[PDB]
Order: C-alpha cells, then structure tokens, then sequence
C-alpha cells in the first residue's frame, strides 16, 4: 500500500486500487512529512457526493498530527462525504486508512501540498 | 535507577494548550532539537578523574 | 517490582528471555514445561525453587 | 488551579498526586532517582594498623 510522497511541494495521495473499490483487509499507512516552517494543505477529493443519515466504524480514514497513535485525535473520517480541507500548522499530518473484513466503498482520493 | 518519572508541563484545567503544546513538545523532541538543548545545558564537562 | 520496572525489565519472547539469563543476572519467571525443554537441552541453566 | 497563571513550563515530575488535580503535558523527559553520595576516603592509617 506505501506511495512514499516525502519531499513534494504537491503529490497525488489516494486509496489503493482507486477508481476500483478498495481491498478488504487492509490496514495500510500513510504520513506526510512538511519541512521546518512550512505549512500542510491537504486537498482531498471524494469520488461520489452523497449525504449518509448515519455514522459507523469498520472502514473510518483519521487524520493525526504528528506519529501515529501517539499524537492527538483530529477527526475520524468515514463514509461517503467529502471531509473538509484541513489546515493546519502542526507540520505533521499522518493519517491511517482501514479496512474491515468486508463492505469495500468507492475509496477515496487526494491531494497533499506544502507551503 | 529506581523509578521511571516523567518530566511534563503543567496547565490547567480543560486548557486547549495541553492538546496543542505536545504536538510541538514532540516535534521539538523528534526533530532532535531536545537532544541539542539537552546537550546544550548538561555540557558540563569536568570528568570523573578515574579511581 | 515489575510495576516499578514497567518495561525496565518486562521480556517479550521466551527464547530471548532465555539470552537475558545468558547474558547478565536475571529471573524471567516462566513455566515449567518449556523450562525442562530448554534446561535439559541447554547446559548454564538451572530449575530454581518450587 | 486558579487559573491566576496558566502553562507552568517548570521541572514537575508528572506524579497521580498532581494529576489528580492538575492538567500535564506529555514528557518532554523522562526522570529518575538514585543513590547521590560522596567517595569515601576508605583509607585506614596502616602504621599502626596492627
Ligand atoms: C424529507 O427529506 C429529507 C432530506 O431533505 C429527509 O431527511 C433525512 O431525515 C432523516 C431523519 O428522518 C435523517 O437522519 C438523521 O440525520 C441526522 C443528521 O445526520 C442525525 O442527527 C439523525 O440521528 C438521523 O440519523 C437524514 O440524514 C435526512 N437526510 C437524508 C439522507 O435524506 C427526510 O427523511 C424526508 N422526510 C421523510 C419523513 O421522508
Ligand atoms: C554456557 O555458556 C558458555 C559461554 O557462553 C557457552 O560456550 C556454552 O555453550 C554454554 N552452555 C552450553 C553447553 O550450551
């Protein structure tokens, strides 16, 4: 699952198997690096615009600041909704994708970029 | 050694600080820049002349 | 005592608990089978107590 | 606790007594305690020792 992104003023970022739903099973990290002083614009671009009438686990995209489950929670993300554009200056942004043992979506797509 | 205390910063109650300022106390720390402003203030240098 | 250690001295794995007595001075409380495979099949080692 | 201050960046151990009551950041350092004591002359006069 790792696309190594480090060192990119801009980078594509997405689901495994993308425009396919993703594999099952799957628990697969990501973490985006920013040099000292800069500042994290995470772009992410859903591929399917419903509104959901509920929130549950089994498949949830979190967004951390700083190492993995150490650092503090954000937000966990799930669903089919777009999440909005984060912006922070923690410099760290590294987020984890899950997977459960079934019920694959349309996965996910984005975009990282450093100012 | 006897026992595995923890030096933190205090705050108060419900303060937002705490949730923030660790994200950069471990960035201070991951970086290195720790080591350095450890190194920085325990270079005392008179050794242990050998017995 | 372990508490007060809390990963001072708290081994994860038997066969490399075994090197932590190998190695330095060490208790490793384990159980009795796997001891009379690993006492019986390896010399420095000694069942202690009951 | 009356908020008459606010972050106190001090050498505070991050102790169950103080957290009960009081907010902490994570460790920028771990500590620790032991044994502080002089050398000891150990020299016995030995001329007339016997
Ligand atoms: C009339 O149209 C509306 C949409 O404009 C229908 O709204 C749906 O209503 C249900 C509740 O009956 C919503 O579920 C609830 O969502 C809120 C917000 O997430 C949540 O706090 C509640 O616990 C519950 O899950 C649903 O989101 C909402 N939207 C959707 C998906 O259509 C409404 O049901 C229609 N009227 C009827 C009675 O058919
Ligand atoms: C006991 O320790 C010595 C030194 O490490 C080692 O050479 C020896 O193989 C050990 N005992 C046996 C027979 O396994």
């Amino acid at each position: 699952c790792g696309i190594w992104v480090r060192t990119s003023n801009g980078g594509h970022f997405a689901s495994p198997n993308y425009p396919d739903s993703y594999p099952p099973n799957k628990e697969c990290i990501y973490i985006l690096e920013a040099a000292p002083r800069q500042r994290i614009e995470l772009t992410f671009d859903e591929r399917y615009y419903i509104e959901p009438s509920f929130e549950c686990r089994f498949d949830h995209l979190e967004v951390r600041d700083g190492p993995f489950g150490f650092s503090p929670l954000i937000d966990r993300y799930c669903g089919m909704k777009s999440p909005a554009l984060i912006r922070s200056t923690g410099r760290f942004m590294w987020i984890k994708f899950s997977s459960d043992e079934e019920l694959e979506g349309l996965g996910f797509r984005a975009k990282y970029s450093f100012i | 050694l006897i026992d595995s205390k923890g030096y933190g910063v205090g705050t108060p109650m419900g303060s937002p600080y705490r949730d923030k300022i660790t994200i950069a106390i471990l960035q201070l720390q991951e970086e290195g820049k720790l080591h350095m402003m450890k190194e920085k203030w325990w270079r005392g240098n008179g050794c242990p002349e050998e017995e | 005592f372990m508490s007060s250690r809390r990963q001072s001295v708290l081994v994860k794995s038997n066969e490399e608990g075994i090197q932590r007595v190998l190695t330095s001075d060490y208790a490793f409380l384990m159980e009795s089978t796997t001891i009379e495979f690993v006492t019986q099949r390896n010399c420095n080692l000694t069942q202690i107590g009951g | 606790i009356d908020h008459k201050a606010d972050l106190a960046v001090a050498p505070l151990a991050i102790t169950y007594v103080r957290e009960k009551v009081i907010d902490f950041s994570k460790p920028f350092m771990t500590l620790g305690i032991s044994i502080l004591y002089r050398k000891p002359n150990g020299t016995n006069p030995g001329v007339f020792s016997f």
